[PDB]
RNA sequence: UCCGAUAUAGCGUAACGGCUAUCACAUCACGCUUUCACCGUGGAGACCGGGGUUCGACUCCCCGUAUCGGAGCCA
RNA sequence: UUCCUCGUGGCCCAAUGGUCACGGCGUCUGGCUCGAACCAGAAGAUUCCAGGUUCAAGUCCUGGCGGGGAAGCCA
RNA sequence: AAUCCUGGAUGGAACGACCGCGACCGUAAA
RNA sequence: GGUGAAAUUCUUGGAUUUAUUGAAGACUAACUACUGCGAAAGCAUUUGCCAAGGACGUUUUCAUUAAUCAAGAACGAAAGUUAGGGGAUCGAAGAUGAUCAGAUACCGUCGUAGUCUUAACCAUAAACUAUGCCGACUAGGGAUCGGGUGGUGUUUUUUUAAUGACCCACUCGGCACCUUACGAGAAAUCAAAGUCUUUGGGUUCUGGGGGGAGUAUGGUCGCAAGGCUGAAACUUAAAGGAAUUG
């Protein structure tokens, strides 16, 4: 039967959607149906920065983050420990937490 | 052949496929408000005292 | 007062590059890689091989007379993995621990404007 | 067997079947 | 990995720091700070001319390290050797760019990004392709979540940045361009002839790049160099 | 015939006249994994043959055997 | 008919004249788990037949047998 | 009375459904 | 370099890596959203030209010109075919390195055709909302795209104006969404899949147990690949849908 009535995506009234690749494991999937994420980390840790401030010359600096959008398949999303599976109930929750 | 004495402080939960290795969270005794994160063999209680062969290196922590 | 140097990390999975340069680039110094501190080709992308590549090059550093410099870490990019390895914080933490002086990190990953094509298939690498 | 694979085997079986027929014709 | 190489040369030492010498990198004038840092060659034979490999050369350097401010820290800045006279090398600008971290900051969704470029000439006959780019800007007493523009106001802004860029580099030779890029008044106006189209907050400018330079003429080099 | 190179553990390979000689593979064990593979630690194993120089020859000099490459060739 | 080659554990194949003979598959025993795969281990030979050469013949020499191959042309 | 801050995962292999007899054939489960 | 680990591969003739340029061809990231346009297929860099289209507004015009539609026609992803160009990337074939009992598979490295384009062909798809088009009615709620109206509303301008962008209210038309079931349904679920045994708003297409079978044959189209049309013998008591506890 039917899961899902967007029945995997987010394509109402498009028809086509031009599809992107996974991070992992490189599968073509469609951009709609992709999972988006938003990996924004600062660049060395919540660790080093104390060294790292202690040998940086300019004081106050900033030290910058790292943006990069991550896309994965459903696959790859489902082993590494996202969107893992639901219950027929809450499969309906659109938000996060 | 130096070697660097480290305080426990905080025990943060045991670690390995089989349970035998420990995560603490160790204070330096000397170059003290240095605080790093090792694993552990045997039975550790905070307090306790190791000897690192090599200090500048972190575990990966499990959180 | 400091001499500036540019240390360019470039972290991949399977290797880890550490290697100073003038402000121009042109002029190399001190261009060392983890799998030339370990006997795997399984740790040449390990943080330990990272710190090690990282202390040499800190040493060859004060020896030719650089006292600080800038980072650019880097990832392979391209239509590859755009994040970066496991070795590229460490040995920046290394080099910030040896002795040398650290100004104006940036990351410099080469991001294309929707690339070429990316390996594997439509289908993936499947394993 | 899965249908894309029987439908397959069925045009390649009347692929040689034209050609030996068309031996004849 | 160290003992795996099956053979280190197909058919079958020296230190190279004694044989090279240090060169300091001297900003124009167009800059608070000269003294960029040091730079090396070998030393210059009877063959080579130490002087011919360094001449070319091109450094990165934060506008920041250049203007002692620390708002000017993304802005890097290309300097292009031109000139050595005994250890004290002279630059000119090759170049301006932002740094990935400000530009995907700034890069946020919910919002209409704007880009725009021209490919304009100066009056000394530099040839510069000049990078803009906008973002739409969410108001106060705005409800509604996102805030994009209308594909029209977009491109009527673009005309209005690309008019502008083209007006404010026409007239500008070159470091008159760097000194009113410094400063960011660009985005000022930018601001004020888009404000009766849209809102657009983060005009920063974006890099610049060199394309067809004029022969060298030494004498408005060292106009710079006092 | 001339030049050059090579012969090294069971295979191959590296070497400074201050070592009966390191190396990856082969095998002897000890280890590690549910097991298998992968992997780590100690071992035992060899300087083509014969003369000469030398406080000291794998190593240098001479001769000979075998191999390779290129040059040559009036019984 | 002539010439060349080969004959080896149940099968395929190898060997320095120098241990009543290397390997692999098969078989058997035990183990893991019911069977395969896998881990350990064992057994099995008158090296085609008949002669000789040597301190020693699988090999070195002659004939036969069987298997394969080449030649059998000018008219 | 001093006081600037942080979150984060990779991963090798893993077939099947069951038997016996020199001849075709014979026997078996819910 | 690659991998879970490796090996094939490249490397003192300097590989990988750094910097500075140049060429080529492809692609159009991030912005990118339960957002938009299009008959669908499909369409994402800028600018200009060419023509087109919907929605809204309208105290404009014609005046039933309309709805659906056998036959008939245009368009029709990808692959594929013909011929030229182009040919970076990835890469059906193929070669190789492994893994494996085997592995001519998954993994790795190369790599032709193809992927791009011009002029023609092909006319297929899970071409899917698996839901034909037109029309009327029937429940609430809020958001959003486009247009319009109103408001001494906020802000910016030149305190001021007109604008533009926002806020509030309303409306037409869209993409959708949340809640409920009066109702429907085998149920999953549905504001249509409702207004259906209280059975008739209009109209086109298709199916009648499962296999054999979208096969054979004959026509027709197509360069071909194939497409469209399309049986019978024979066989069978179950195939199948949705849910339930294990
Ligand atoms: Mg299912
Ligand atoms: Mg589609
Ligand atoms: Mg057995
Ligand atoms: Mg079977
Ligand atoms: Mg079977
Ligand atoms: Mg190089
Ligand atoms: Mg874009
Ligand atoms: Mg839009
Ligand atoms: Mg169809
Ligand atoms: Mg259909
Ligand atoms: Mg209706
Ligand atoms: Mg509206
Ligand atoms: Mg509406
Ligand atoms: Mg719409
Ligand atoms: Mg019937
Ligand atoms: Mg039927
Ligand atoms: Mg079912």
């Amino acid at each position: 039967p039917k899961k899902r009535a967007s029945n995997g995506r987010n394509k109402k009234g498009r028809g086509h959607v031009k599809p992107v690749r996974c991070v992992n494991c490189s599968k073509s999937i469609p951009k709609d149906k992709a999972i988006k994420r938003m990996a924004i980390r600062n660049i060395v840790e919540a660790a080093a920065v104390r060294d790292l401030s202690e040998a940086s010359v300019y004081p106050e600096y900033a030290l910058p983050k790292t943006y990069n959008k991550l896309h994965y398949c459903v696959s790859c999303a489902i082993h590494a420990r996202i969107v893992r599976v639901r219950s027929r109930e809450d499969r309906k929750n659109r938000a996060p937490p | 052949t130096p070697v660097t004495l480290a305080k426990v402080i905080k025990v943060l939960g045991r670690t390995g496929s089989r349970g035998g290795v420990t995560q603490v969270r160790v204070e330096f005794l000397e170059d003290t408000s240095r605080t790093i994160v090792r694993n552990v063999k045997g039975p550790v209680r905070e307090n306790d005292i190791l000897v690192l062969m090599e200090s500048e290196r972190e575990a990966r922590r499990l959180r | 007062s400091q001499v500036f140097g540019v240390a360019r990390i470039y972290a991949s999975f399977n290797d880890t590059f550490v290697h100073v340069t003038d402000l121009s680039g042109k002029e190399t110094i001190a261009r060392v890689t983890g799998g030339m501190k370990v006997k795997a080709d399984r740790d040449e992308s390990s943080p330990y091989a990272a710190m090690l590549a990282a202390q040499d090059v800190a040493a060859k550093c004060k020896e030719v007379g650089i006292t600080a410099v800038h980072v650019k870490i880097r990832a392979t990019g391209g239509t590859r993995t755009k994040t970066p390895g496991p070795g590229g914080q460490a040995a920046l933490r290394a080099l910030a621990r040896s002795g040398l002086r650290i100004g104006r990190i940036e990351d410099v990953t080469p991001v294309p404007s929707d690339s070429t094509r990316k390996k594997g298939g439509r289908r993936g690498r499947r394993l | 067997m899965r249908a894309k694979w029987r439908k397959k085997r069925t045009r390649r079986l009347k692929r040689k079947r034209r050609k030996v027929r068309a031996r004849s014709k | 990995a160290v003992g795996k190489n099956k053979r280190l040369s197909k058919g079958k030492v020296v230190d190279p720091f004694t044989r090279k010498e240090w060169f300091d990198i001297k900003a124009p004038s167009t800059f608070e700070n000269r003294n960029v840092g040091k730079t090396l060659v070998n030393k210059s034979t009877g063959l080579k001319s130490a002087s011919d490999a360094l001449k070319g050369r091109v450094v990165e350097v934060c506008l920041a390290d250049l203007q002692g401010s620390e708002d000017h820290s993304f802005r890097k800045i290309k300097l292009r050797v031109d000139e050595v006279q005994g250890k004290n090398l002279l630059t000119n600008f090759h170049g301006m760019d932002f740094t990935t971290d400000k530009l995907r900051s700034m890069v946020r969704k919910w919002q209409t990004l704007i880009e725009a470029n021209v490919t304009v000439k100066t009056s000394d006959d530099y040839v510069l392709r000049i990078f803009a780019i906008a973002f739409t800007r969410k108001q106060a007493n705005q409800v509604k979540r996102h805030s994009y523009a209308q594909s029209s106001h977009i491109r009527a802004i673009r005309k209005v940045i690309s008019e502008i860029l083209t007006k404010e580099v026409q007239g500008s030779t070159l470091a008159q361009l760097t000194s009113k890029l410094i400063p960011e008044v660009i985005n000022k106006e930018i601001e004020n002839a888009t404000k009766d189209i849209f809102p657009l907050q983060n005009i920063h400018v974006r890099k610049v790049k060199l394309l067809k330079q004029p022969k060298f003429d030494v004498g408005a080099l060292m106009a710079l160099h006092g």
